[PDB]
């Protein structure tokens, strides 16, 4: 990165850890949070990479930084998921017309089950891939499946602990 | 196995006509310029080196190295071996080195190396070396005494063109007059690389001294006086008429598919006529011994070697002999060696640790078709020359026995040796090229082992008093002004 | 600009490396080759800046005494059970990793771990060995005894890390030689060659679960930890010159010029193994193919220019990394009127990675630099230093098909970005010796590392 | 050399002289140049007294 | 960014020209109107304009190279770098003839002198030096491609030289 | 990953004359072995700096000769 | 049939000349033909004057 700012070990740590639980303890259902902070985010990321190079080694911001950028791989890939059901939720309200009377109503999704096989195999590989944020992936992906559960009748290996 | 030749029995290859389109297609895709371009950020620039990146990767596929043996209808020789390294080392090796030259030819093996990957028929100086370099390409010619050898080393990949460039050195080169002019260089440059190898350029003064005006005792490199009178393009084309043919050429392959290696080979000869392969006056050597006191105003050391005629690579003595070399071993005081270094040598043990004055004492063995050299190479200060002498002379009078544990330890250590130098492909290269060059066969590393454990006390003895009965090749090298004369030697040796 | 992927399937073909960590915390990784011969070393993270200002030099002296005997054998007995097994140990000490490695054949495999456990866990630091030692490592301190490639080695060292322990010499100062003795090297074992700080290395025929089994055997005495080491800052790049002006040791000087690098672990330092190999190596006795007026490399056919003589007798890139550090630069070795035009078109063509690359010299350059990396790893040996390296710098080994993907990315573009951010307008460290009129001053040379044009 | 410039391009309107030689296009090829024949000793046209009769 | 777009777009021009035929090498038939312009203005252009113009050039130029005593091919100027370049490599027989003849021809016309008709019967356009320019065409032609393709950038004004490409020392005024 | 060899490759004959890979000892640590690993006398490192080719520097020694002068002959003012 | 490195000698350049070189070239045996003045006309008497005065 370009820049001239020096920041000490203690400065260092300190912004890691900082940003690491602000992305962590940030809602991410909510899509105009991700909107609204990515890119702040973003330009502190780049900061703290820049500082914290010399430190990739160290016994206290190594670990940081490890969780901090596996927090933002499985950020970006909830995301992902998650904003493609959105978009299949979105198609299906709009489907019901105008008033939910069908006024106006749109084509329908003539392969919506497709989709959520397509969609739950994805929730599938994001829980193999990041088995450390559970959390954050049922907070995102797993309830996005059970909003399309009560369109469509589906299975997938957690949908008897949603009320399925 | 559809032919034998010399003793081994390769595949034979047909010569099959490709049209050039065709061929077009399977040539490795590279670039020599890059116009405009499309633009992508690096996408693993935030990406630590300690976090994995790469996903998916296919399973390995592990085949066991196997030496593998093809000839193509010209009579040129194919050997390769597919270690399933990522680089590939590329070898021409041609029968026609300095042994072979007359004395009017004085040079001109070595004149040949120096106008190697100049113009040939279908590629300027220019455009070849550039594509070497370009590649990620390096290599080089060196001219020997018994063979002349091509290499390059390069990615598996861009086999086709490396192929392609070494083999246009003997199948059609342009030996114009301006560029044969512009290597003259060379040959001021050969010289002082020599002699800057203290320990080779005595190596050469032993064998011009072992073999006085014969076939191994013609200088290696070229005078910078007469010898240039004949360094022509026409007559480097007359000498590589009498001995570069297809049948004098073996080309190996190091971590490169046989099968490509032979297709594209196939290619570059199917539509050309090789150099047709007539017969030469082949001599063998005539051992004279004798000696030479070489100055260097310098050099405040003394630099001694004593040698002795041996048999050659195509004896039965060439195990013994070699594991007598071993068992001697040696070593100096410039190095510190640890364990299993070297530190336990006959000559380590009764001269390094014997004699503070010894600068460093080693054995040497040089090994040829028909014939070699053994003996002992020890160095120190000027004035200790009397004495470095009789410490060398006295250890040539040990050779008579050998303990159980000595022999043990040698064979030991030789088979380490050669299973080491083994596994480095420049040095496995090397090997095939010259064996089959010197015997048209190839020994294996495990198959020497085999050897080298059926070598006996009464083996050493036998090979020792064989050489011992020749007349030693005595040579000064540095300080002289207090060597001993060459008849102290003979009558010292005269006992044995 | 993105031209493909260069990976090819034959890069997949290659031998896993399986690592392992035992219950007392050694890592042990192994890579079967189908060779006749094996190589069996321990390759420890320690050396000259984990060790005091005090105590620098006893790695040093305990490497060269680790191997003249042991409690169990005696030096004689040791060399000659290596002789007979047909193998020889080796062994060297750096400033941030340590090896001890057995070279050797298929049989020798697991004696040669018994060996080299011996002398690691067991070491009898004989009084007598420790004073022949001295002398010799005395004689070795001497500068005239060291060769000038050496000495700027560690002068770049101490002038560019002034304030932390990795300006500090492998060998040590001649005060501290003086006065080692057997206490100082055995709390070096005890602190420094603890379990969680070594890797056992087997490349060769070699099954890893046999490997195992043994290195559980053999080191289940060893020390499991040591404390963690001292937390420090990132070592701080004093830009300064030290230069040994010497006008009677000949024509030729030595110079050698450093910026600040990156860590081994750090995204960019590819980036820098590249930039090291653009900048290449150049001989005037060994040019090679090409000779130097023709050739692709810009700062060699440049200098080869000047004069109608060339203004580089040798000159080499050097690219060091550390855990929390690096250098990057040139050294050159150069007749004593040619050091102006040699330093500054080396560093003109440094600071041309920042203005003017072409993506022609990138593409031959990553080409070369594959050629180079991919060829060390042909024998067991340098296999095994491969790996040792690697684990204990990133703590895995990089596949060659990961080298490849991660080197397919970087461009033109990208070597511009990261010399724009790290080597423009950047401070240098010069170090010399010999005959150095015509070196300028260091602010004098810190000016050539921007461009009035562009 | 001094800065110093040659046409060397790719014309949109003049052919190369690979493709269309400008001059004569009869020469004798021989096996070594000892072989062509020595201009000092060998005899030329017969000298004309006229310059209209020149050749 | 508008040059990243721009680079894209000569990468893919040029990659769509690879291996196109040049246009001499093309088999062209004349368009029914080049025919017709060819019947009618070239004959009767060449009978009364330019074959009379330039045979009376070109029979001036074998007076004034045979009144020299001189070859066509002597005539070419050795500033030119193609004629260096083919200089270095022609066999020592024909440099000798050349330099006699090249001197003989300057002493002539210095003295403004004439050679003497009976040394006058000679062809002067005899192409001895074709052979050697073409080499040193092609010489130059790969040097210039696998060795200046790209404007290099060089320290300036250093060794004696600009640094904007030539090669010999003050050789220019502003390196005196 | 580190770099094991220097960036000039040497790209001469491993083997010395007249000796092949059974007799030339072993290459890892004989003093003629051109591949040999080396001592590190004063640690591990230096050998990044290290000039490789065996022949001594001849200082000043031309390279930049295109061909305009012979051997001995000093150029004036580049001509 | 002929080896290609003896099929590409004979395409050195030096093997071509042109039709009729030998019969036209001119050899100038001096660069002052006879008729014309030289020192050897010019050359004053030897009984001349001094001409340094002058
Ligand atoms: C309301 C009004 C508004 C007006 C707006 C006007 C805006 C204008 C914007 C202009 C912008 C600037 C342009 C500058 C370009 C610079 C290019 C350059 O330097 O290139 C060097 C570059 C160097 O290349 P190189 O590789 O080093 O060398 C190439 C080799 O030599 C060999 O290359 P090769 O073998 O591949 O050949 C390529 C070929 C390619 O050639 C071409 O394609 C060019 C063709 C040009 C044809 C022009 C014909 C004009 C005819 C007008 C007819 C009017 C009819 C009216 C009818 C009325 C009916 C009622 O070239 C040739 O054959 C030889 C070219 C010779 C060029 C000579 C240059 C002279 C310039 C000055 C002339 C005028 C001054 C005297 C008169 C002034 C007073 C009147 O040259 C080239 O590549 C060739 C380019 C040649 C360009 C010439 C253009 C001339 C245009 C004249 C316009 C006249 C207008 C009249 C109007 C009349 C109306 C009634
Ligand atoms: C025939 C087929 C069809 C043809 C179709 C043609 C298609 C093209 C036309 C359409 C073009 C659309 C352009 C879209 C632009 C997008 C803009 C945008 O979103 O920005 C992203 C865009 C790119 O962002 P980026 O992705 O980060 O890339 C950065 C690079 O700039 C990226 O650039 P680069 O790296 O690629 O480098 C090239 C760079 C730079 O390229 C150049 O500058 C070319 C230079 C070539 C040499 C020119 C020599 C001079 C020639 C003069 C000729 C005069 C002839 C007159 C004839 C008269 C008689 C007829 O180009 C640009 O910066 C793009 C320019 C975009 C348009 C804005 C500027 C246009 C010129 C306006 C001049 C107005 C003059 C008024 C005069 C009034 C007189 C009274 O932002 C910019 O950089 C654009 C602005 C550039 C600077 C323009 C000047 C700004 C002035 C601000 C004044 C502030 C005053 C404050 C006062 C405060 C007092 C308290
Ligand atoms: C209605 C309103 C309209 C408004 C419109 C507004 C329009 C605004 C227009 C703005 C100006 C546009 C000018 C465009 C020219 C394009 C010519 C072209 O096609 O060039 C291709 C051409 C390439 O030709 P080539 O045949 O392919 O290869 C060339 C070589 O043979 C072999 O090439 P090579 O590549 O193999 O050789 C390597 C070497 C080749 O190097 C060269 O070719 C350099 C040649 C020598 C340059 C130095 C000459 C000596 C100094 C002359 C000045 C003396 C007095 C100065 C002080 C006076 C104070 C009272 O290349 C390099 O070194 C590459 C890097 C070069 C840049 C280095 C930067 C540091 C030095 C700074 C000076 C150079 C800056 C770039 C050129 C600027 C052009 C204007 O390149 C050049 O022309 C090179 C530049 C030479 C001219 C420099 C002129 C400087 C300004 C003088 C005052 C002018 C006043 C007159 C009016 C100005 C306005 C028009
Ligand atoms: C429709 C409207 C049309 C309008 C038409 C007008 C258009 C406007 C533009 C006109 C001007 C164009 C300028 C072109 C610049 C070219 C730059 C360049 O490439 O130079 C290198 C280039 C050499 O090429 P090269 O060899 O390839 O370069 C490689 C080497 O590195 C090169 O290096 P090199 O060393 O071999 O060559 C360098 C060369 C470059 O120089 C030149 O060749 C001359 C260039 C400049 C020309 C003069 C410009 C004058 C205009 C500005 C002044 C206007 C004042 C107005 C005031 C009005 C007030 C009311 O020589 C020098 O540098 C000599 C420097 C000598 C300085 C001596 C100073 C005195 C001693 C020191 C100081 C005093 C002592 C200390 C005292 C202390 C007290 C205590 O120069 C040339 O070859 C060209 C020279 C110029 C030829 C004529 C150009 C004609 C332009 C066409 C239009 C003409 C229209 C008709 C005009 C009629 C007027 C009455
Ligand atoms: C309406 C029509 C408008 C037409 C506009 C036409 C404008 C034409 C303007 C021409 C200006 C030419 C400037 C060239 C500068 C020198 C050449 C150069 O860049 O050299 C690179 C070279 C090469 O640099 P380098 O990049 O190799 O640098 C290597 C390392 N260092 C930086 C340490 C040298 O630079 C030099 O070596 C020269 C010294 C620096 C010169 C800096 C600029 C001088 C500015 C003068 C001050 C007074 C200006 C007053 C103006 C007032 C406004 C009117
Ligand atoms: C109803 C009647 C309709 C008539 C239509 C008009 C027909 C006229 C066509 C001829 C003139 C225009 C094309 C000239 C081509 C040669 C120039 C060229 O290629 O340059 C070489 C070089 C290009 O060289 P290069 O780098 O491509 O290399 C080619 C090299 N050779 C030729 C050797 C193979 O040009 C340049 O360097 C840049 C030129 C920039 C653009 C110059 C201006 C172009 C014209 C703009 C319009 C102005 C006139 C009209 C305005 C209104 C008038 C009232
Ligand atoms: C789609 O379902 C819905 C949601 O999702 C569930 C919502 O969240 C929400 C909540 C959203 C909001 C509060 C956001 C703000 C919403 C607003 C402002 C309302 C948006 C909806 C609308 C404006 C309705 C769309 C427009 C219409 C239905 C048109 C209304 C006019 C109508 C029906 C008149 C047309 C009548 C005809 C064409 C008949 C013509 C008669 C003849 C020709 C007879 C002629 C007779 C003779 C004698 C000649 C709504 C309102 C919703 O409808």
């Amino acid at each position: 990165m370009l820049t001239v700012d020096k920041f000490t070990r203690a400065e260092a740590l300190q912004r890691a850890s900082n940003l690491y639980y602000q992305v962590l303890g940030t809602n991410w259902e909510d899509g105009l949070n991700l909107v609204l902070d990515v890119p702040f985010w973003e330009s502190e990321l780049e900061k703290v990479d820049h500082m914290c190079e010399p430190y990739l080694c160290d016994d206290e911001i190594g670990p940081i930084i490890r969780n901090l950028h596996e927090t933002v791989n499985c950020m970006y890939a909830c995301e992902d998921v998650r904003d493609h059901i959105n978009e299949l939720l979105e198609l299906s309200s709009r489907a019901e017309g105008v008033m939910g009377s069908g006024a106006a109503a749109s084509e329908e999704v003539e392969n919506m089950p497709e989709q959520c096989g397509m969609v739950t195999k994805a929730y599938e590989d994001l829980l193999a891939r990041y088995p450390e944020h559970h959390p954050k992936i049922e907070q995102t992906v797993g309830h996005g499946l059970a909003v399309l559960r009560q369109l469509e009748k589906f299975n997938f290996k957690s949908s008897h602990r949603y009320f399925f | 196995g559809k032919s034998t030749i010399q003793g081994t029995s390769y595949n034979v290859v047909k010569f099959q006509q490709e049209d050039v389109s065709e061929v077009v297609k399977e040539v490795p895709h590279f670039q020599f310029y890059y116009i405009g371009g499309e633009h992508k950020d690096n996408k693993y620039r935030d990406v630590p080196l300690d976090i994995p990146v790469l996903t998916e990767a296919p399973p390995p596929q592990l085949k066991k190295p196997e030496m593998k043996f093809s000839v193509l209808e010209n009579g040129m020789r194919i050997v390769s071996v597919d270690k399933q390294g990522l680089t590939s080392n590329l070898g021409l090796f041609v029968h026609a080195g300095s042994r072979f030259e007359t004395p009017a030819e004085e040079g001109l093996s070595h004149m040949v190396e120096c106008v190697a990957f100049r113009s040939t028929a279908h590629l300027s100086h220019l455009r070849t070396i550039k594509t070497i370099e370009v590649l990620g390409m390096n290599g080089g010619c060196q001219a020997g005494r018994e063979h002349i050898m091509y290499n390059l080393e390069l990615l598996r990949e861009y086999m086709p063109v490396a192929s392609t460039l070494v083999v246009g050195n003997v199948l059609f080169p342009r030996l114009l007059p301006w560029e044969v002019n512009a290597c003259h260089k060379e040959i001021k440059k050969a010289h002082e690389r020599l002699k800057a190898d203290t320990d080779q350029y005595v190596s050469e003064l032993l064998h011009q001294t072992a073999y006085h005006n014969n076939t191994l005792g013609n200088a290696l490199l070229a005078n910078e006086g007469r010898a240039l009178e004949h360094f022509t393009g026409d007559n480097i084309r007359e000498f590589m008429m009498k001995h570069f043919s297809a049948e004098r050429s073996v080309f190996v392959g190091i971590n490169v598919d046989h099968d490509e290696l032979c297709k594209w080979l196939m290619r570059s000869f199917a539509e050309y006529v090789a150099i047709p392969n007539l017969p030469r006056d082949e001599a063998k050597p005539v051992y004279t011994g004798g000696y030479k006191l070489e100055e260097n105003a310098d050099m405040p050391v003394c630099n001694i070697a004593i040698g002795f005629e041996t048999e050659g690579w195509n004896s039965a003595d060439l195990v013994p002999v070699t594991v007598l070399q071993t068992l001697l071993g040696g070593g100096g005081s410039f190095s510190t060696g640890g364990p299993g270094k070297g530190m336990h040598s006959r000559l380590y043990l009764n001269v390094l640790n014997q004699n503070p004055n010894v600068e460093s004492c080693m054995a040497f063995n040089t090994q040829y078709s028909d014939s070699g050299l053994f003996g002992m190479y020890i160095t120190g200060f000027g004035q200790e020359a009397p004495r470095l002498v009789d410490i060398a002379l006295n250890e040539l009078r040990k050779l008579d026995s050998f303990t159980p544990d000595e022999v043990s330890r040698a064979k030991n250590t030789l088979k380490g040796n050669i299973f080491m130098n083994a596994e480095n492909s420049k040095v496995l290269m090397e090997d095939i090229g010259r064996q089959i060059i010197m015997s048209g066969k190839v020994v294996t590393p495990e198959e020497f082992a085999a050897r080298v454990d059926a070598v006996t006390e009464a083996d050493l003895k036998k090979v020792a008093a064989k050489l011992l009965r020749k007349n030693p090749t005595y040579v000064v090298y540095g300080d002289t002004k207090s060597a001993p004369h060459y008849e102290y030697v003979r009558t010292a040796l005269a006992s044995l | 600009y993105y031209w493909g992927s260069t990976v090819t399937t034959e890069m997949h073909n290659v031998s896993p490396t399986q690592v392992t960590r035992l219950p007392n915390g050694m890592r042990v990784a192994t890579q079967f080759s189908y060779t006749d011969s094996a190589t069996v070393g321990l390759w420890i993270d320690a050396g000259a800046r984990y060790e005091t200002k005090e105590s620098n030099g006893t790695a040093h002296f305990l490497e060269r005494v680790l191997y003249l005997g042991t409690k169990n054998r005696s030096r004689d007995q040791l060399e000659t059970e290596v002789e007979n097994l047909g193998a020889n140990l080796n062994s060297y000490t750096g400033r941030e990793q340590t090896a001890f490695y057995a070279k050797t054949t298929k049989d020798g495999i697991l004696p040669c771990i018994d060996i080299l456990a011996d002398c690691i866990l067991n070491p009898k630091l004989d009084g007598d060995e420790i004073e022949k030692e001295r002398v010799r490592i005395t004689q070795d301190l001497q500068a005239v005894n060291q060769s000038y490639e050496e000495l700027l080695y560690d002068k770049v060292h101490t002038a560019c890390y002034r304030d932390c322990s990795l300006g500090q010499t492998v060998i040590g100062p001649e005060e501290n030689v003086a006065t080692i003795k057997r206490d100082h090297m055995v709390n070096y074992l005890y602190n420094n060659f603890t379990a969680d700080r070594m890797v056992l290395v087997a490349v060769g025929p070699v099954d890893h679960a046999q490997i195992v089994k043994e290195a559980e055997k053999k080191f289940a005495n060893i020390r499991p930890t040591a404390g963690p080491r001292m937390l420090e800052e990132k070592p701080y790049f004093c830009a300064s010159e030290l230069v040994y002006r010497n006008d009677d040791m000949g024509p030729t000087a030595h110079i050698a010029i450093a910026y600040e690098g990156v860590p081994w672990r750090s995204p960019d330092y590819i980036t820098f193994m590249l930039m090291n190999a653009i900048i290449g190596s150049y001989d005037k006795k060994n040019e090679g193919l090409v000779p130097g007026l023709q050739s692709a490399n810009r700062i060699t056919q440049t200098g080869a220019t000047r004069m109608d003589v060339g203004c580089f007798d040798y000159y080499t890139g050097f690219n060091i990394a550390y855990k929390d550090t690096g250098l990057f630069g040139f050294y050159i070795a150069t007749d004593e009127v040619a050091v102006e035009h040699a330093v500054g078109d080396l560093m003109f063509g440094v600071t041309s990675f920042s203005y003017s690359l072409t993506e022609e010299e990138v593409m031959k350059a990553k080409r070369e630099l594959k050629t180079n990396f991919f060829s060390g790893l042909d024998n067991t040996t340098g296999v095994a230093e491969d790996i040792g390296r690697q684990i204990l710098a990133y703590g895995r080994r990089l596949s060659p098909a990961e080298f490849v993907e991660r080197l397919d990315q970087i461009d033109s573009q990208e070597v511009q970005r990261v010399a724009w951010n790290r080597l423009h307008d950047a401070e240098i460290t010069m170090t010399g010796v010999g005959p150095l009129h015509g070196l300028l001053q260091l602010w004098d040379l810190r000016r050539q590392t921007w461009w009035w044009r562009y | 050399h001094r800065p110093t410039t040659v046409k060397m391009i790719d014309s949109w309107r003049t052919e190369p002289s690979s493709e269309k030689p400008m001059w004569y296009n009869r020469f004798d090829q021989v096996d070594h140049i000892s072989q062509h024949p020595d201009p000092e000793k060998t005899e030329k046209y017969p000298p004309v007294d006229d310059t209209r009769k020149l050749m | 960014s508008f040059h990243r777009a721009f680079a894209r777009v000569v990468c893919n021009y040029n990659k769509s020209i690879e291996g196109s035929v040049p246009w001499y090498q093309v088999k062209r038939e004349k368009s029914p109107f080049q025919q017709v312009w060819d019947e009618v203005f070239t004959p009767i252009w060449f009978k009364l304009v330019k074959g009379p113009y330039e045979r009376w050039e070109y029979n001036a130029l074998v007076a004034r190279y045979r009144g020299m005593g001189i070859m066509a091919d002597d005539a070419m100027n050795d500033k030119d770098m193609i004629v260096e370049r083919a200089l270095d490599i022609i066999p020592e027989d024909i440099r000798i003839q050349r330099y006699r003849r090249m001197m003989r021809g300057a002493v002539l016309a210095g003295r403004k002198l004439h050679l003497p008709l009976e040394l006058q019967n000679y062809d002067p356009m005899v192409p001895y030096m074709a052979p050697y320019i073409e080499e040193a065409k092609f010489q130059m032609q790969e040097e210039q491609e696998l060795l200046a393709y790209h404007p290099w950038d060089r320290r300036l004004y250093t060794a004696g030289v600009s640094g904007f490409g030539e090669t010999s020392m003050h050789s220019t005024f502003l390196t005196m | 990953p580190p770099i094991q060899k220097p960036l000039l490759p040497s790209g001469r004959a491993v083997l010395k004359h007249g000796r092949s890979m059974l007799c030339s000892g072993n290459l890892s640590y004989d003093v003629n072995s051109t591949i040999k690993a080396p001592e590190c006398k004063r640690g591990m490192g230096f050998t990044q700096f290290k000039r490789f080719t065996p022949v001594p520097i001849e200082s000043g020694v031309s390279v930049g000769n295109r061909g305009w002068f012979f051997p001995g002959v000093i150029p004036y003012q580049g001509h | 049939g002929e080896p290609a490195i003896q099929s590409i000698a004979r395409f050195n350049p030096d093997n071509f000349r042109p039709v009729g070189y030998a019969e036209n070239i001119p050899c100038p045996d001096t660069c002052v033909p006879e008729g014309h003045l030289d020192f050897r006309h010019t050359r004053l008497p030897t009984w001349h004057a001094d001409r340094r005065p002058f």
